[PDB]
Formats: C-alpha cells, sequence, structure tokens
RNA sequence: UACGGUGCUGAAGCAACAAAUGCCCUGCUUCCAGGAAAAGCCUCUAAGCAUCAGGUAACAUCAAAUCGUACCCCAAACCG
RNA sequence: CGAAGGUGUGCUGUGAGGCAUGCUGGAGGUAUCAGAAGUGCGAAUGCUGACAUAAGUAACGAUAAAGCGGGUGAAAAGCCCGCUCGCCGGAAGACCAAGGGUUCCUGUCCAACGUUAAUCGGGGCAGGGUGAGUCGACCCCUAAGGCGAGGCCGAAAGGCGUAGUCGAUGGGAAACAGGUUAAUAUUCCUGUACUUGGUGUUACUGCGAAGGGGGGACGGAGAAGGCUAUGUUGGCCGGGCG
RNA sequence: AGGACCGAACCGACUAAUGUUGAAAAAUUAGCGGAUGACUUGUGGCUGGGGGUGAAAGGCCAAUCAAACCGGGAGAUAGCU
RNA sequence: UAAGGUGAUAUGAACCGUUAUAACCGGCGAUUUCCGAAUGGGGAAACCCAGUGUGUUUCGACACACUAUCAUUAACUGAAUCCAUAGGUUAAUGAGGCGAACCGGGGGAACUGAAACAUCUAAGUACCCCGAGGAAAAGAAAUCAACCGAGAUUCCCCCAGUAGCGGCGAGCGAACGGGGAGCAGCCCAGAGCCUGAAUCAGUGUGUGUGUUAGUGGAAGCGUCUGGAAAGGCGCGCGAUACAGGGUGACAGCCCCGUACACAAAAAUGCACAUGCUGUGAGCUCGAUGAGUAGGGCGGGACACGUGGUAUCCUGUCUGAAUAUGGGGGGACCAUCCUCCAAGGCUAAAUACUCCUGACUGACCGAUAGUGAACCAGUACCGUGAGGGAAAGGCGAAAAGAAC
C-alpha cells in the first residue's frame, strides 16, 4: 500500500482518509460493544490512516 | 543493631541536685 | 462546522452498566466514552452525525481513574470523560 | 493540640512551587540540584 | 553601579592595615561626579558619570574623542 | 544466517535423547529449537473451565539447546556441521567433508 | 411481596396565640477611636462618525464553553 | 569414582596449627617455592542483621451498658434481622469550607491489616458511581502584598520602583418546589421560572472614551417598632374504645 | 456610657488529683481567670539568622534557640576518654 | 539482512511472513500533544484567557499562521522646541536556557597550625558570581645574562627544601643555569608605485582513506563413568583462528565468535586535488601606541611580612622624554651591557571526562563493590532545602507438582 497509494492524487487520497477515519470508528464501536474476534484490523487500518497520512505531507511538498 | 535514638520527650521527674 | 476527521476520534465506546441501560429505557438517554479533549457541542455534532440521531443536550463528566495495586506495584487507571446523551422523543440506537 | 503542619495547597504551591522555584537564580539552583540527584519530583507542584 | 564611563574605573578591593597589621577587608571607590560636558558638534549637554582621573582625560582628548570610545565600547549616554 | 531451520532433519549431538532424529518444528529466539519426538516432558496439566475442557498427564516436547542437535547428512548416515556459500547470488547452505547444498 | 421494597388510590390541609440571635436594617439613635478599593451599573460629553455605523423598545431565533460535583469533614477518611 | 563450604570422628606438633576420614554438599580446589596484603576481634554505652530475657507478665485507649430470640456460617458476646435496655441530642444530629482523594455503592474473599473472634470493615479483589446557562471555580474588578518594560541604584549576583500586570479572605447576571438511583442531584425527570450576550426583523432615534460626574461604598455601641422562620393550642380530617 | 458587673460559646491556664514504658512528646478530671475588648477567630500577605519579632520571659522564629535548619569547608581540632 | 515475527513482566488472543513491502539492523526523511528558556498576556509547571491576519462556514462555528524581551541595523515617523534630538512603530539578524570536570576573570572565609593568641598560617583554599573554549590562558622581549652569550609562550625533570622570606617563630620558599616535550611566526598605528600575484576562511565538485548496517570465516569421532560429557581412556584433525562467551560437569574441532579476508544505496568526519567568491602579497619611503612612563599617598602582587627593597598592578593626587630619546640589569650613583612599554593576533607540547567503543586489572563479589547487581535517588522521612534504605541465586530444562 507504499506504491499504490502513492499512484493517487490529494483529492484521491483525502477522501481515502475519510474512508479509514470511518472504518476505525466503526472497529472501536465493534471492539468496545464485544463484537469483533479479529482485534488484529484495529492496527492495520491504524498504520494505515499513518501511510495516507504520511504521503499527504509528501505531496504537500516536505 | 539499634533503631535511631529518639529527640528528647517529656522527663516524670527532675534530676537530683547535688551541691 | 466542525470537520469529520474530528468528529471521528470523539466517540471512544458505548458505557455498558445498569445506569446506562436504565437512562436508555427510562429518559431515552445514551451513555458513551468520549475524549478527554472533546465539548458538548463536539459530542452533539458527533452522535448526530455517526448515529444519524436527533440530540435534545449533551450532559459530560470526568470520570477520576483508580489507584489500583499489581505485585505490590502501585498504578493508577487513566482519566476518561462521559457523556450522558439525550437524544428526542422517538430516534433510538 | 496544634501540629506545625497546617496544610494549604495554596500556601504550599506558592512558597515550594515550582514557578516560585523558577522565580529566583537560588530557586533554579535548587531544581539544577534535584534534576542533577535525579528527582522524580521535582517539587511540591505534583 | 559606581563605574567611570570614560576611564572604567570601579571599586577595587584591599585591607585597612592597623598599627599591629590587623587585615581588615575595604573597598577602594572611584572619585566619580555626575557632570555636565558641553559637546561642540551636537550643540548639546552630555551628562556622564566620571572620575576625576576622567575629567583630566576629557580635558586632554576632548570631548568628541572620549564620546566615540564610548560608541566605540557601546555605553549609552 | 542460522545453520538449523524449521523442517531441516537433525540428530541430538547431547543429552538423554542421542542419536535419535526428528525434524525441527520451530526455533526459539533464546537459542533453542523444538525437535518432534526428542526431549519428551510429563506436563500435569491444571483443569481449566474455559479452554481445553481435562487436565491429564500431557506428553510433550521441551525445547533443546541448537548447539545440541546437528543436521542429518542423509548420504554419509552421521551428524555433519553446516557451512555458507553464494551460488548464483542466494546464499546457501552446505555440509562439511563430502561438499553438498542443502 | 424476591419480606429488601415496587404498583395503585387518597381525607383534612384552617384559625388563634406565642415568637427569634433571622428579616425590614448598608435603616434609626448615639458616640469617638471617625470607620477599603476597583469594576459591573447609571449618566455626561471629546476625538471621530453623519439619511451610515451605533443607541432604545418589542417579537423571533441562537448561544451560555471549560473544570469541580462521589465520600469523610469536631473526624477511624484532615493535623497529631 | 564427588571440589569449596558445613558437621562429626581419629591422629598429630611446643604453639598459632596440620593431616586423615564418615556424613552433608553438588563444582570447584590448588602442592612447592616465591610475591602482594582490605591478613586474624570479645570488648570501642562499636555498626548491621538475627535471636533471647523479663513473660505468656503489663496492657487491649475514656466506667454511655447491655440482654435475649431468630438468621447466615466450619465457627457468632462483636455480623444481619427483631424485641427490650442504655447513651448523645448548641451533639456523640445535620450540611459545608479547608485538608484528604475513592475512603462512596454493589458483589466477593478473611492470609495480612482491625490491640480479641470475625461470617463483619474505612482491609484484599473485581465491577459500578460524581450529569449544571442559574451552585462553585474559571471569568470581570480590585485590597494587603507580589512581579515589574523602560527607569534609578548596586563589585557580580542583585536591590528598589514607574507605566503596567498579577493577587481574595472583599465587589460583580440568573432556579425553585416535587419526584427519582444500590451509589449524583438547586446538575437527571416533571411542573413552573429567570439571566446575560450574539444574530435577524420591525418601529423610533444622537451615537461615541483609556476621559468627567454619580453610584458601588462600608465603624462601634444602643434602642424600639413591624415582621417571618418556628412553636403551642383549638378547630378540622382519618383512625382508636384499650 | 464602660479596657463596667454576673455568666455559656470563645480565648486562656491559678490549684489539686490522675497520668509519667501516658489515651496524650504537655493531656484528662474537678474546681479556676477573661468573656464589647490593649478581645477573639478564618483566609491571604510581610519581616530571615548576629538576622527577624518580642506589653521583655533571652521569650518565640515548624515537637530544635545565649544565635534556626539543610548542605558544604570537613576526616575542623581533641596534650582527653 | 531474513525464516521467522507482533519490546518486557507474560502467557494467551487475533494475526503477519517464509525469496522478498514479515520482523529485525543502519543512513536519510516524515510525524513529533502539553509543560519547561517558554517567547501572544496571565499562572498555584503540564493550566486559564486573548488579539491580529489568512482560508473555510451546514452561520452554530471551525482550521492553520503570527503576536515575548533585549541588543544591533535599517526604514518610516516624531515631543518640550526653530532646526534637531529623545521618544514611538515596523522589518531584518543575533542573543536568552541547560550541561560533570578542565580554563580565565570578579569577590572571598573560618575551623586549623603557631602546643594560648593578635602579625603569620590555613589560603587566594572552600564557597558565591561572571564569561569562554574544545581546550582555555600565555605568547613573539621596553626578557634574561654577565662583558661570554641566549633568543616568544606553555608543560615535564633538575637546580633545591638551596638563596631568601619569617612574632627570623610556626611555617613560607624562588631564580639563574642545565636536561627534555614541542616549536612559528605575524599584523595595525600609511601614503604611493605595481597589481590583485603569497596565505588563511566559506563554497560546490572529483579523488583516496575512516565512521554510521553488515559478509565469509578451519578442524572429532569411538568407548568408560554419569541424570547429562565438554571429563577419563584410545586414535585422529585445524591453527595468521588455543582471545573470550555459551552449550545438562572442564570443548581449538557442538554453537556464537576469534585470526584473516571482504562490504555502503544514503549521510557525514579528515586529508589531498581543482574551479568559484571574499581576503589581499612584494618593493620603496615614512611612521613607531601620553593622562602613558615616572612620582607622592593608600593598598595589593612578586618565595620576598617595608625591610637597605629593586620589579609588577592601581584607588587617590600628579605627570615626562618620546630614538640626539626611553626601560631594565634587586636601595642608589657612574660606567658598560641589553632591550624598546603605554595597540593587537597566533598552531603545537599542557588540563579535563557528563558521554561513546574496545580492551585491561596480585580491584569488589551482595553488611563487599556505586546510595542503588533487584522498577533506587525508589520506598520512607522532612513545610522545605534536604535526607535516604532494605531487598540477588529452584532446576540442565518448568518437566512449577494431573489425580
Ligand atoms: C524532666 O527533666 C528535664 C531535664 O531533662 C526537666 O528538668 C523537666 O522539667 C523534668 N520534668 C519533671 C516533671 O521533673
Ligand atoms: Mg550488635
Ligand atoms: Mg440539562
Ligand atoms: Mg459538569
Ligand atoms: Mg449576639
Ligand atoms: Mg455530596
Ligand atoms: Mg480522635
Ligand atoms: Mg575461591
Ligand atoms: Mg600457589
Ligand atoms: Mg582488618
Ligand atoms: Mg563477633
Ligand atoms: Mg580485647
Ligand atoms: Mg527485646
Ligand atoms: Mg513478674
Ligand atoms: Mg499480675
Ligand atoms: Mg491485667
Ligand atoms: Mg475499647
Ligand atoms: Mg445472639
Ligand atoms: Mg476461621
Ligand atoms: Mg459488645
Ligand atoms: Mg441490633
Ligand atoms: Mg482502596
Ligand atoms: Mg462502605
Ligand atoms: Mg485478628
Ligand atoms: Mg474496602
Ligand atoms: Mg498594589
Ligand atoms: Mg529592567
Ligand atoms: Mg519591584
Ligand atoms: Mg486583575
Ligand atoms: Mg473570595
Ligand atoms: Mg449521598
Ligand atoms: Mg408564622
Ligand atoms: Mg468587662
Ligand atoms: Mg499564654
Ligand atoms: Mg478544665
Ligand atoms: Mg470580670
Ligand atoms: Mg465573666
Ligand atoms: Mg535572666
Ligand atoms: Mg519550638
Ligand atoms: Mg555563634
Ligand atoms: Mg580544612
Ligand atoms: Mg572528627
Ligand atoms: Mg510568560
Ligand atoms: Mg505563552
Ligand atoms: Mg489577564
Ligand atoms: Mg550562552
Ligand atoms: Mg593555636
Ligand atoms: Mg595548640
Ligand atoms: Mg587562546
Ligand atoms: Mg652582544
Ligand atoms: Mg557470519
Ligand atoms: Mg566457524
Ligand atoms: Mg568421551
Ligand atoms: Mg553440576
Ligand atoms: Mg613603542
Ligand atoms: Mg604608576
Ligand atoms: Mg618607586
Ligand atoms: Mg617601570
Ligand atoms: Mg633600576
Ligand atoms: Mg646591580
Ligand atoms: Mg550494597
Ligand atoms: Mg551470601
Ligand atoms: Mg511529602
Amino acid at each position: 500500500k507504499a506504491k499504490e497509494l502513492r499512484e493517487k492524487s490529494v483529492e484521491e487520497l483525502n477522501t481515502e482518509l475519510l474512508n479509514l477515519l470511518r472504518e476505525q470508528f466503526n472497529l472501536r464501536m465493534q471492539a468496545a460493544s464485544g463484537q469483533l474476534q479479529q482485534s488484529h484490523l484495529l492496527k492495520q487500518v491504524r498504520r494505515d490512516v499513518a501511510r495516507v497520512k504520511t504521503l499527504l505531507n509528501e505531496k504537500a511538498g516536505a | 543493631g539499634k533503631p535511631r535514638p529518639y529527640s528528647p520527650r517529656p522527663t516524670s521527674h527532675p534530676r537530683p541536685i547535688r551541691v | 462546522m466542525i470537520r469529520e476527521e474530528r468528529l471521528l476520534k470523539v466517540l471512544r465506546a458505548p458505557h455498558v452498566s445498569e445506569k446506562a441501560s436504565t437512562a436508555m429505557e427510562k429518559s431515552n438517554t445514551i451513555v458513551l466514552k468520549v475524549a478527554k479533549d472533546a465539548t458538548k457541542a463536539e459530542i452533539k455534532a458527533a452522535v448526530q452525525k455517526l448515529f444519524e440521531v436527533e440530540v435534545e443536550v449533551v450532559n459530560t463528566l470526568v470520570v477520576k481513574g483508580k489507584v489500583k495495586r499489581h505485585g505490590q506495584r502501585i498504578g493508577r487507571r487513566s482519566d476518561w470523560k462521559k457523556a450522558y446523551v439525550t437524544l428526542k422523543e422517538g430516534q433510538n440506537l | 493540640m496544634k501540629r506545625t503542619f497546617q496544610p494549604s495547597v495554596l500556601k504550599r504551591n506558592r512558597s515550594h512551587g515550582f514557578r516560585a522555584r523558577m522565580a529566583t537564580k537560588n530557586g533554579r539552583q535548587v531544581l539544577a540540584r534535584r534534576r542533577a540527584k535525579g528527582r522524580a519530583r521535582l517539587t511540591v507542584s505534583k | 553601579s559606581r563605574v567611570c564611563q570614560v576611564t572604567g574605573k570601579r571599586p577595587v578591593t584591599g585591607n585597612n592595615r592597623s598599627h599591629a597589621l590587623n587585615a581588615t577587608k575595604r573597598r577602594f571607590l572611584p572619585n566619580l561626579h555626575s557632570h555636565r560636558f558641553w559637546v561642540e558638534s551636537e550643540k548639546r549637554f552630555v551628562t556622564l558619570r566620571v572620575s576625576a582621573k576622567g575629567m583630566r582625560v576629557i580635558d586632554k582628548k576632548g570631548i568628541d574623542t572620549v564620546l566615540a570610545e564610548l560608541r566605540a565600547r557601546g555605553e549609552k549616554y | 544466517a542460522a545453520k538449523i531451520r524449521r523442517d531441516d532433519e537433525v540428530i541430538v549431538l547431547t543429552g538423554k535423547d542421542k542419536g535419535k532424529r526428528g525434524k525441527v518444528k520451530n526455533v526459539l529466539s533464546s537459542g533453542k529449537v523444538i525437535v518432534e519426538g526428542i526431549n519428551l516432558v510429563k506436563k500435569h496439566q491444571k483443569p481449566v473451565p474455559a479452554l481445553n475442557q481435562p487436565g491429564g498427564i500431557v506428553e510433550k516436547e521441551a525445547a533443546i539447546q541448537v548447539s545440541n542437535v546437528a543436521i542429518f547428512n542423509a548420504a554419509t548416515g552421521k551428524a555433519d556441521r553446516v557451512g555458507f556459500r553464494f551460488e548464483d547470488g542466494k546464499k546457501v547452505r552446505f555440509f562439511k567433508s563430502n561438499s553438498e547444498t542443502i
């Protein structure tokens, strides 16, 4: 996901961040409720948000 | 061993004075 | 107007207890664990946008973490914020 | 009997607190000594 | 502080010596005087805190030259 | 690199189970390896209510120091030492006293 | 009645007298030892602004955040 | 095929000592001849740890005081429930500030803690619990006092202080009764209120400050009248006939 | 009217007994003095060690005072034990 | 670099990876809350409250940036007051705080010793303060010497516990000269000629060589005792590797290493090379540091306590000659010798170790060694500064004792 998301534009990567943050809220809700056996999903999305925010800074200039 | 000694505490009787 | 990015970081969990259960069936109120820096306005914006329900008033309090002992080594649980979120007449969560 | 320690958090902080220490060079030397010794609590502030 | 602006003379420490040669610490203070000097460049009076010795240096070098030295060292007058 | 790896067929050089041959099931970071049917121990398993209903004196394999097992050459029919070479880019493992890649 | 406590209904609900150290009272009387400050508030204009800003009133709508709130507190929880 | 160390035994030298070996122990030890010393302990009211003694002695912390039945339990003088008795009641009741900080409530446990036992607890463990436009803080405002741009002063460090800026123990907007939780409530609910500011609309219009004036705004003591909180009695209503 | 009188709260501390390895490193009990004042008390502030403060006792300045406490000079020095 | 991974107590859960995007290691980036110099104002540190300007607004509001102080410089502005100056605003650049020791400077004890004590000592020590650097300081003779000469400074060994100083007590204590380490000389006080030519500094760009990950790395079996072999016994083998560590008892050959040989995409240190920018060499002529030297008074520093006391520093009052001149040669004078103050710069030998790597010990081995082998500057004590512990070992393996 380090080369795939790098092909995307800033106008295609912000919406992607607004899909992950939303997914992270849904997983955080499911986890607290008692549902979700797949606890590893929490880390995948948290690290995926990091990747996307990292590329946003690279696209900006820094 | 021995514990740290106490600071002065009230005394019941005056030491007798011999003079 | 508050960013959706901020509105997705203020609701941590639904709070499960007898008082939360009673509040949800008596005073149509949902008890949420929320971010410690979240405001009543941010809670009232997030619930409306993420649960698609109509919010009347948010009441908040800060729960002070307990001092617990784990193998004669003193520790302290983190303080967290509790939101009593009152919905309208007929909405349901 | 009234004992010597009569607690007041305001007086404690004003007399011995972090900002009181920082206000004078001698107070800053207290902090320097305590950091050098490696105190977990520099002042009463905590 | 008790510092001559011209020369830089300041309090120095020495001893009082009695007949029996008892040494007690004393200070030697400069002969400081606040004096209004007339400059023939800035048609103005300049108030310098100066030693009696510093006033003799101004009489010898001239106020213009001495004020130039103060600006060089970066001392406001 | 590691001279002994997972799936490798090894022989035990020292211990109660000396001469016995087995496959390494896993390698621990503490320089120890689990070899199937080698360093057997009789564990007294406590009765758990949640996961695994019964107790019973369970027979399982204990870790053995990696320096207590040698790679089994198969050809010679005895313990051998592992060396390292470069045969077209990749780092491979070879036996000592014959010189054949694994 | 799970003997802890829930559900349901509901009479009279007035008067007289007494009465504070509380209220009227930041009063009144009197005395000498002669009894904070500043803002909110009210009012006045100056520079300035001129059928604009702003002011007043009514009506409508919106906002009032944040932190404390448990519990002990003449005491087994504070200082000893 | 058993090192050091430990513990017996035998032998041995003038002594400090030495040698051998049973048992314990389970991995070190070290001849000889030299070399170097943190090199030898009974005392120092020595230092640290351990353990004695007095001694199963004194004491168990207000002389307000208990008794019994039932319950739970392995066990009940102490816990729970009931009846009685006694004690406080300008407090030994109730609500706070300060200070403490979970001690609150529930379930569970009784090693240690509780001067006894403990099923109990402010003890252990786990879960719960603190809801505000109106209460308080924050906030606006100042007091003593603090800090203090420039400034004045001082060997250095620094000291003092102006403009300022902080600083409550004082001044400054507004909510009440009833109901509710195991544990919060002027905060939740019900009923009925109130305050301040923003925006918009409509009408009418001199608005505007860091400045001026008013106000805020103040002592001790004493006295009297009018009141209410509150109490008492009667009436009223419900129940009672011992 | 009052540094007026009697007397609770409140402030104090004259006497006695108790206690003295205490219930308590200054108290308890019974009496006792002041109790509108040179009164008492909450909160905060200021004064710093040869210095403070003292209706003055060398009193008090964190259970320490004819020179606080803490660290340093420091292993002061000790013709003494 | 890799077949294993998701730090520890600490399992489990859900997973990731196995020929390369798992994890791990290194270079370079990104992110980097709040407090703290803390810097937008305030404050009882980790909190409270703003202004300004952008951009976004679902009109409820939201996001990001900037706003300390002082110094210097520049622009604009600007009093009493005519010019002006002070003052004000804005911008740019720098500073601020922290840190073991070493270093230079500003201040500076007393106990103690003198068998009392005051001169003296302790000691320019402790301590406080300011400032700097990787070192600092010092430094290119107004120096010594002795009629012969030496040739900046610093450090070491001698000279020597000598000469001296000294209530001539207690004590203090040189220099000359010699042997070493190291070695380096320059610039301004100025005008012209000629030209930017020597050389130290940034600046990229190549070249080697270090550093920050790593790679390969020899050779052993049988038997005996035993729980286990690395031990005994037998017979082999490697050695530029028998340093060291680990492995069920003591292993050159089981493992990790070790000798030895290799390694860098990226960043960076040092040393050469080569462009660019600033810097200005060389030659001739001239100049040669004044409230200064010296003096009187009071102190201080010189081993040197005022003494017969040179020399240095200066708080105070004075005050030359300035090369045909001036300083010194230990009172002072003459002679002779020697040097040129009152401007500055300068590497090396020297000092130190908070911190990093390797290696070493007739150093300690749990009351020792750090206070701390252990979740220690912790618990605990104190209002505070500050004080300040105790506490290591099952086993080879948890096989940590089912029933
Ligand atoms: C106790 O002795 C001290 C001296 O150590 C005093 O003298 C004190 O006053 C004595 N007290 C009694 C009650 O005699
Ligand atoms: Mg002893
Ligand atoms: Mg509400
Ligand atoms: Mg609240
Ligand atoms: Mg009264
Ligand atoms: Mg309450
Ligand atoms: Mg009590
Ligand atoms: Mg030994
Ligand atoms: Mg030997
Ligand atoms: Mg000894
Ligand atoms: Mg002994
Ligand atoms: Mg003896
Ligand atoms: Mg005893
Ligand atoms: Mg007896
Ligand atoms: Mg008896
Ligand atoms: Mg008895
Ligand atoms: Mg009792
Ligand atoms: Mg009973
Ligand atoms: Mg029992
Ligand atoms: Mg009883
Ligand atoms: Mg009862
Ligand atoms: Mg607790
Ligand atoms: Mg309770
Ligand atoms: Mg007990
Ligand atoms: Mg409890
Ligand atoms: Mg003031
Ligand atoms: Mg200033
Ligand atoms: Mg000031
Ligand atoms: Mg204010
Ligand atoms: Mg107040
Ligand atoms: Mg309650
Ligand atoms: Mg009434
Ligand atoms: Mg009276
Ligand atoms: Mg008294
Ligand atoms: Mg009494
Ligand atoms: Mg009287
Ligand atoms: Mg009376
Ligand atoms: Mg006397
Ligand atoms: Mg005292
Ligand atoms: Mg004294
Ligand atoms: Mg000394
Ligand atoms: Mg001593
Ligand atoms: Mg600030
Ligand atoms: Mg700030
Ligand atoms: Mg403010
Ligand atoms: Mg600095
Ligand atoms: Mg003496
Ligand atoms: Mg003596
Ligand atoms: Mg230098
Ligand atoms: Mg000559
Ligand atoms: Mg390798
Ligand atoms: Mg090898
Ligand atoms: Mg063998
Ligand atoms: Mg062994
Ligand atoms: Mg000259
Ligand atoms: Mg002179
Ligand atoms: Mg002279
Ligand atoms: Mg001279
Ligand atoms: Mg001379
Ligand atoms: Mg001579
Ligand atoms: Mg130790
Ligand atoms: Mg031991
Ligand atoms: Mg404390």
